RNA sequence: CGCUGAAAGCAUCUAAGCGGGAAACUUGCCUCAAGAUGAGAUCUCACUGGGAACUUGAUUCCCCUGAAGGGCCGUCGAAG
RNA sequence: GAUGUCGGCUCAUCACAUCCUGGGGCUGAAGCCGGUCCCAAGGGUAUGGCUGUUCGCCAUUUAAAGUGGUACGCGAGCUGGGUUUAGAACGUCGUGAGACAGUUCGGUCCCUAUCUGCCGUGGACGUUUGAGAUUUGAGAGGGGCUGCUCCUAGUACGAGA
RNA sequence: AGGGAAACAACCCAGACCGCCAGCUAAGGUCCCAAAGUUGUGGUUAAGUGGUAAACGAUGUGGGAAGGCUUAGACAGCUA
């Protein structure tokens, strides 16, 4: 179980003893249960949620009927949460209330798309020398493989292209503040993605 | 000219093999024999005149000697260093039907016909199969 | 001579259950001893119990002897309380769990399963009581690897005998 | 243990055992005459 | 490192049968993943008209009808 | 009718005959240390002064600075210091042109990738009427390192240290 | 050339005049890839030996010859 919110940028909190703790603030408009997938009817236990406000003209008839079984009147995206043993009816509303402070949590978003990186930026390679006789290749990868054994490049060779919008989980981030009146998690540190990207906050896998 | 079987008017039957203590490859050789259609006088080597074989208790299949803890199964994942192995008993715990499938697959030809014959083998795990509509009858009782 | 042709000579207080393929031994001071007797084995009856093989193998020749030995210590453990006196350093026996601080910062607590029981007759000693010698010897070995005997000064948990190899530097 | 290609009974208390396909030697007196395969 | 234990009245980790045991191995952690042609599963939505020829998984042709939705296009993006 | 060296850079990949880290046995192993031999390949595994160096010798680190295969991996990825064409000089040999178990200064490194491979990213079709979304996970990849001060305790051990 | 030895001038069998939807064989083979014995009788072998290999080391097991210790009561285990 977890929650779906959007990243509102990073801020800071000073404690009274004087340490500034770096804080990202994950705004969680309250998530609305659409299905409850049971192992009898679906093979596994899970719950679908929704987070608010799509236009009427952007919700298709299949999608509107799915959002009208569950009397939810629902919004951008649909997300899923594998469950162990929890019971949610298909109209319920899970909020930031499933988090306390302290409360180590795992946060996943989509990382910021760097476009088509080179091997220095993508895989932290070394550059060759810039001046000592070096011909045209100052920033290129070096050799790829070995000569005639094997006579081909091994799979998974580190080359260049698209440091992009992959899914990244950042795990064991402490919850600084659960602010349920205006629906906020304040989370210690960095979180993957830009401001306003969708971000999934569920408790820590390494506890 | 001699007879050629032709894939529109080939007769196929459904059969249940109960692998409840059978030797692995001595079961697989009769299964592969019946998937190619070697037991029928209408055997033509370029058309599959075989039968559909259901195998039910495919974790009660049995290897002789010390092949239970031994008999590694290998596969290379494609990446360097990526050779991967599993023995008989951890494969019969993980995916029990994969034993009696890779035995029969290795004894079929390495053809698109061998793929088409392998599609007629339906091995399962427990004592039942989801094929009561095709009505298979038991063989090698 | 060979041991399978040596009969069991069970006392009167061992009321067995002949079942055809597996033996089931009941009695007082412990009971419920079941053993799946193997295929190459004969279990017959008289005033006493006795065993014989079935076929001319060297594999069953070991098996009839071990079946007589298993039912020998099985019967004599249904009759008597199999023991062991493990001598150690510091034993605070309290209940179904055992508590011993063998020279570490933590006192490692050892629990005892069904069957076995351990007592505290002295300050440095443990007497065990059980109905099968299998589990008696197994829990004695499970106590023993908590701290094996150091040779030089001599520390750890021992057996009842003294054949521990001691060295001087 | 002491791994050789030729295990022997070094003293009278040594005893040769085929265990799990390995020719080992157990000594009831001195564990330095324990030796593994041969 | 063993318990019990014979073959081999004993002794023996073993031959049957039971245990402990490492960053190795399989999970656990993260990511991709049904082109997994074995192409899986859920929830929801859409379509509920005639006729002719020839050969009746029936196909082809004409008329009407083109839905759910997808796209082209435009304004763009912390996506490229 | 050409398979272009040694070294360095950049990037590697496997083995295990294991350098560290992990698990053990024996000891002429009291403890801190060790010696040797098994088991283990998961991850790690210096920066420099000199010389063209590989190596080596030093300096200073580290838990450790492993050994090897890969065209002594890798120049259609770079260098071009060494060898190394043409210039010149020294010593030596030769009457000489010239030469060298030799030294010495100087001296052009071409290619826009078709195919396999590899890293990315699409277009087609198929999944059995079609569609919007959400998914299970067969399988695959990544990851996996380690030091120090303290806390029982100056205790167990050791005459003591 | 052909067939066999997986693939393999030189090894084995055999020397292709042409056609055949005829038969019998050689080397090699007869569970399935793949044509033919899941053939018969008697054994051996538990290592996957077969399907890589030396000095030497092993109560691994089958067979065949021989000695003496062999109930006045032997080979390891209890009552001076």
């Amino acid at each position: 179980i977890g929650v779906v919110g959007r990243k509102c940028g990073m801020t800071r909190i000073f404690t009274e003893e004087g340490v500034s703790i770096p804080v990202t603030v994950i705004e969680v408009e309250p998530n609305r249960v659409t299905q409850f997938k049971t192992e009898e009817t679906d093979g596994y236990r899970a719950v679908q949620v929704t987070a608010g406000e799509r236009r009427a003209s952007r919700v298709t008839k299949a999608q509107a009927g799915h959002f009208a079984k569950a009397n939810v009147a629902a919004g951008r995206g649909v997300w899923e949460f594998r469950l162990g043993e929890e019971q949610y009816a298909a109209g319920d509303q899970i909020t930031v209330d499933l988090f306390q402070a302290g409360q180590m949590v795992d946060v996943t978003g989509e990382s910021k798309g760097k476009g088509f990186a080179g091997t220095i930026k993508r895989w932290n390679f070394r550059g060759q020398d810039n001046t000592h006789g070096n011909s045209v290749s100052h920033r290129v990868p070096g050799s790829i493989g070995q000569c005639q054994t094997p006579g081909r490049v091994f799979k998974g060779k580190k080359m260049s292209g698209h440091l992009g919008a992959e899914r990244v989980t950042v795990q064991s981030l402490e919850i600084v503040r659960v602010d349920a009146e205006r629906n906020l998690l304040l989370v210690k540190g960095a979180v993957p993605g830009a401001t306003g990207g969708d971000v999934i906050v569920r408790p820590a896998a390494k506890a | 000219k001699t007879y050629t079987a032709k894939p529109e008017t080939v007769q196929r039957d459904w059969f249940v093999v109960d692998a409840a203590g059978q030797t692995l490859g001595r079961l697989a050789t009769e299964i592969a024999r019946r998937l190619r259609g070697k037991h029928k006088p209408e055997y033509t080597p370029h058309v599959d005149t075989g039968d559909y074989i259901v195998v039910i208790n495919a974790e009660q299949v049995r290897v002789t000697g010390a092949k239970t803890t031994d008999k590694m199964y290998y596969h290379h994942s494609g990446f360097p260093g990526g050779i991967k192995s599993i023995n008989f008993e951890k494969l019969i715990a993980k995916a029990p039907e994969r034993v009696i499938e890779t035995a029969v697959k290795g004894m079929l030809p390495k053809n698109p016909l061998g793929r088409d014959m392998y599609r007629k083998l339906k091995v399962y795990k427990g004592a039942s199969h989801p094929h009561t509509a095709q009505q298979p009858q038991e063989l090698k009782i | 001579s060979r041991v399978a042709k040596n009969p069991v000579k069970l006392p009167a207080g061992v009321e067995i259950k002949l079942a055809g393929q597996q033996l089931s031994i009941k009695g007082a001071k412990g009971a419920l001893e079941l053993k799946v007797h193997p295929s190459v084995e004969v279990i017959q009856d008289s005033g006493e119990l006795r065993f014989a093989a079935r076929n001319g193998d060297q594999q069953t020749r070991a098996m009839a002897g071990t079946t007589r030995a298993l039912v020998n210590n099985m019967v004599v453990g249904v009759s008597q309380g199999f023991e062991r006196k493990l001598q150690l350093v510091g034993v605070q026996a309290k209940g179904q769990v055992l508590s011993l601080s063998l020279g570490f910062s933590h006192p490692v607590d050892y629990e005892l399963p069904a069957g076995i029981v351990a007592e505290t007759p002295s300050q440095t000693d443990i007497l065990i009581k059980g109905i099968d010698k299998q589990l008696v010897g197994q829990v004695a070995a499970e106590i023993r690897d908590f701290r094996p005997p150091e040779p030089y000064k001599g520390k750890g948990v021992r057996y009842a005998d003294e054949v521990v190899r001691r060295k001087e530097a | 243990m002491k791994v050789r290609a030729s295990v022997k009974k070094l003293c009278r208390n040594c005893k040769i055992i085929r265990r799990d396909g390995i020719v080992r030697v157990i000594c009831s007196a001195e564990p330095r005459h324990k030796q593994r395969q041969g």
